[PDB]
């Protein structure tokens, strides 16, 4: 995860 | 107690020791009571959580929690392992053990365990020793507060930590129901809303959520979190939590804008909320916000500028009043313009004296004595003075009988997206 | 003596004095010898040009200054009072006058007097004493010059500082005609090019700018610069200045990007150019820079590339971002036939933006945390970006099965990126 | 014309 966003 | 302040919870630069004293201040000064530690990309949060503070490192933390006392504010230490902890290792245990005793030896009482934005798949070793990855949340953080001697607060934050990431659902999920069964009774859960950036955190949503946590959460709001766009920023108010929430809540920590001095709207209207109408906390905050922006003392900024800043970088779901004002007026200057009655000049005069009053707020706050006020908001000012002067100019362009790779790379593929301004 | 280094000449937040001397670190060892200093927003250089430094800015200045001496970087002084003096006033002239003698005394040695991005008119009284808008600025400079004991540096910024702000041209203005007559000859010009940020600065633009001013000029140069556009960073070589201008120029000062960290690339491939000629290749000077760099970092040379032609300069993209562009404006052109040619190249379009990827959790991940936040926003912008035009190459390979939007349903903010702003610039052509 | 930003050209 880079963010707040399921990859 | 109510927890009511700041999670410093972002990804990006984190703020340094003079800005968190200085955030201390205004919190005591507003009547908020905590600062929650987790930035993103602090180094030794998060990537490097296993590694010990240096002795330089140390004396600053410790400096950092003596001013939160001083102040009054509960300060409260996250550390966030869940990328790449073997949770059934016992020497991953002690690493996490000793990280948080060298921070206990600071002064600090009050911790958290996070574990948001990491993959729902355990290892090989891990699945040998847990049925599921709530059991292995769990029994660490269990074993973590009991370690620690059940300190008053500590926090866990869930990976399903929003509506939208519980699978199947919020009322259903088997991550959530282990965490509600197994999670033991003096340890708060942390709660983004609905979604990740929350519009409302409706009553029933909050009475569904603590039913399954069997507790009533404590909110990350990240309402004015602008970290995951370049281009935002929101100095709006706080909105779209009813104070009806309050008895439904352990607390309320608003992760907000990574720029530091962008945050006095914010957590002002946190403040004022905790202690409602928007539009009335917005004017309290921007009338006392006012007095930060004096020219400086010389031996040899206005309130409507103010509001016009605002409502240019208002809430992630809405435009303040006279940002919607102008944008509607250049809509309708530009799909009338074929025309070009008294009525398109008048208007377009009348809209090229907006676009001044924009130009007029760069200036003035350029003026400002506090440097850090005007640096910390310098590119976001930048941007919509220089759209508004080009948008301007065009609208001359329009009137007159007689930027290519703006935004660089990103700026062209987004162009290319044929969704861009979808939500316009 | 030739005048080649940086200008700290941009708007918005200045460099801290630790940054300042690590400028001169790295100025020292690439064999770059000048430093002006002139940022838009620190504000006793320009907003309020009039103010004394305190007893405690003195001491940091006085300290910044020694540091320049002790790295061999001459330290030029600049000051920029044209938004509001009065240049007939006597009070005014010895306001100006003070300001500089307390620089001198911090040890200074060189300075300049910068005309540049003022509103082109004068006030009454100005307009009873002078003929001209320049008279009044070469008065003063003048002056000032002969105040100081005609330091051996001392440079002019005049108001038309490139092509596009002379009146009504270059060859034939007023203002720069009356500068080149009566400025004096041991003063030196600033000058940006044809334009305020200069895609090429070809040597007959610079012959025909020296005949007017009647000497060779000293560039600033905005190539790197990137306070004009928020989300543009520039990593890529100095380029589009042929050597052959070294002979013709009194100096060459970078105004580079205002993150620090970022101008790696900006000041060492400046400092090969330069050594090259005291021929050059951009592409080359691009690889000595990279390799170098990579040491102050996990992050690869081949990240660091990626990055660089990402954020490149202000009229090119680099190789490898230019040709992600082109497949992609590709794959959307020929989307229609979802046809082993288009599935293979998306599936290798898909792969580079997965590199996009890597290289940012490489830098999220190094060990210098410092270079890390000077460059955050602009690689975490292009990673999102480039997340999702790899998952807009995916939903246009999913409509041979799915006739689905590419947004369903409720979404975060992040979907619809640039907020009020975005909006405006959207509406213009 | 100040702020180093020309009208378009
Ligand atoms: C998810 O997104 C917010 C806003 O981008 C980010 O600041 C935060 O660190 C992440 N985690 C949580 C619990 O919000
Ligand atoms: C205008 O141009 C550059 C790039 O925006 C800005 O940094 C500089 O202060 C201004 N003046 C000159 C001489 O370039």
């Amino acid at each position: 995860w880079v963010d707040s966003t399921p990859p | 107690h109510f927890l009511c302040g700041v999670v410093e919870g972002f990804y990006g630069r984190p703020w340094v020791m003079e800005q968190r004293k200085e955030l201390f201040r205004r919190l005591q000064k507003w009547e908020l009571n905590t600062y929650l530690y987790a930035p993103k990309d602090d180094y030794k949060h998060r990537m490097f959580w296993r590694e010990m503070y240096s002795v330089e490192e140390a004396e600053q933390l410790m400096t950092l929690i003596s001013a939160a006392r001083e102040y009054e504010i509960e300060f409260i230490y996250a550390i966030s392992p869940g990328l790449d902890i073997t949770f059934s290792n016992p020497k991953e245990v002690s690493t996490l053990k000793r990280k948080l005793d060298q921070v206990s030896q600071f002064g600090c009482r009050s911790f958290a365990l996070l574990f948001d934005n990491i993959d729902h798949n355990m290892c090989a070793a891990d699945k040998e020793v847990f049925s599921s990855f709530a059991h292995a949340q769990v029994s660490i953080t269990n074993e973590i507060y009991q370690y620690l001697g059940e300190p008053e607060t500590f926090l866990f934050c869930p990976t399903e930590y929003c509506g939208t990431f519980c699978y199947p659902n919020v009322s259903q999920s088997p991550y959530l129901r282990t965490v509600g069964e197994k999670l033991l009774p003096g340890i708060e859960v942390l709660w983004t809303g609905p979604k990740v950036v929350s519009k409302e955190i409706p009553v029933e949503s909050i009475e569904e959520v603590s039913k399954i946590i069997k507790r009533a959460p404590v909110i990350w709001d990240n309402i004015h979190a602008n970290d995951y766009d370049q281009k935002r920023l929101f100095l709006g108010p706080y909105k779209g939590r009813s104070t009806e929430l309050i008895p439904r809540l352990k607390g309320v920590l608003t992760n907000p804008n990574c720029e530091f001095e962008a945050n006095y709207v914010a957590i002002h209207t946190l403040a004022t909320w905790y202690k409602y109408s928007p539009q009335m906390a917005l004017k309290l905050a921007l009338t006392e916000w006012l007095q930060e922006f004096g020219v400086p003392h010389q031996y040899s900024v206005t309130l409507e500028d103010l509001q016009l800043l605002a409502d240019l970088f208002y809430l992630p779901y809405e435009h303040g009043p006279k940002g919607a004002q102008m944008l509607r007026e250049f809509q309708w200057l530009r799909a009338n313009s074929s025309v070009v009655i008294e009525e398109w000049r008048s208007r377009a005069a009348k809209f090229e004296e907006m676009c001044g009053l924009v130009m007029g707020m760069f200036t003035r706050l350029s003026n400002c004595a506090n440097r850090t006020i005007l640096y910390d908001m310098y590119s976001y000012v930048w941007d919509i003075k220089s759209i508004m002067s080009m948008v301007k100019s065009f609208v001359q362009w329009l009137g007159c009988r007689s930027w290519a790779f703006r935004g660089g790379l990103a700026g062209e593929f987004q162009r290319l997206l044929p969704i861009d301004g979808a939500n316009d």
